């Protein structure tokens, strides 16, 4: 099963985006073996946000 | 502005210890990443390695890990490397760097699959003129619609600083003389308008994925 497949145009803008916050200057530990719970992690603080 | 200089490069002895500074100013060393890379004379760069603020996690190059060692010191904001058992292969120029902001210090010198191909080797370009070189990659380096190259310019006795970043943006206080462009097999770097203190060894390097590879190394000509 797959719940974000990372190719929608707001989920790979968001890819985008955090690839750039990535690219100004440093992130923590690396990527490009992601996970559904950091997705999650991502949309939950954005709905507190919303909240 | 952002400042490093680094201290206690020179001459050592083969089979001794070895200890380089790197002290920062002008900028919080306490929540910035640091990083080490090495570079021999007359070929390509090389990461040594990539520390933390905290000093919870330094992380190298799997094949020299038995001789080097990463630490810091945010009271004093200063990184520190220390070599042990040097060999003839650690007669090169270290180079202590921000978070790769991204800024590289002056480094220390010390005497004891994706293919990034740039164009020409060798170009002479009048003063006053627009400059270009090209960049061909072997796999794609597109990654979430943004293209993660840099380009970089070094001049002998000189650290490479980093001119363009992402390809599309310029970097802080180098003024507006050096665009980006490209399409994720292609990039290229515009020089307009040339001057005589921009002739140096330009180099475009990508951090996609595994391995951080670096570019050949294109010289940049005055004619007069």
């Amino acid at each position: 099963f797959q719940l974000v497949n990372y190719t929608d145009t707001i989920p790979a803008r968001i890819m985008q985006q955090w690839r750039t916050s990535d690219s100004r200057d440093h992130t923590r530990v690396d990527w490009k073996r992601p996970k559904y719970t950091s997705a999650l992690t991502y949309d939950g603080v954005k709905v507190m946000a919303e909240a | 502005e952002v400042k490093l200089l680094e201290s206690g490069g020179g001459l050592v002895q083969p089979g001794g210890s070895l200890k380089l500074s790197c002290a920062a100013s002008g900028f919080d060393f306490s929540e910035y990443w640091m990083s080490w890379v090495r570079q021999a004379p007359g070929k390509g760069l090389e990461w040594i390695g990539e520390i933390n603020p905290d000093s919870s996690s330094i992380d190298y190059t799997p094949s020299l890990k038995d001789k080097i060692i990463i630490s810091r010191d945010n009271a004093k904001k200063t990184l520190y490397l220390q070599l042990s058992k040097v060999r003839s292969e650690d007669t090169a120029l270290y180079y202590c760097a921000r978070p790769r902001m991204d800024y590289w210090g002056q480094g220390t010198s010390v005497t004891v699959n994706i293919v990034l191909t740039q164009s020409p080797a060798s170009l002479a370009v009048s003063l006053g003129q627009r400059a270009t070189i090209s960049c061909r990659a072997s796999e794609s380096v597109d990654s979430y619609g943004s293209s993660f190259v840099h380009w970089y310019q070094q001049k002998p006795g000189q650290p490479p600083k980093l001119l363009i970043f992402l390809a599309s943006k310029l970097e802080s206080g180098v003024p507006a003389r050096f665009s980006g462009s490209g399409s994720r097999t292609d990039f290229t770097l515009t020089i307009d308008p040339v001057e005589a203190d921009d002739a140096a060894t330009y180099y475009c390097q990508q951090t996609n994925e595994d391995p951080y590879t670096f570019g050949g190394g294109t010289k940049l000509e005055i004619k007069r």
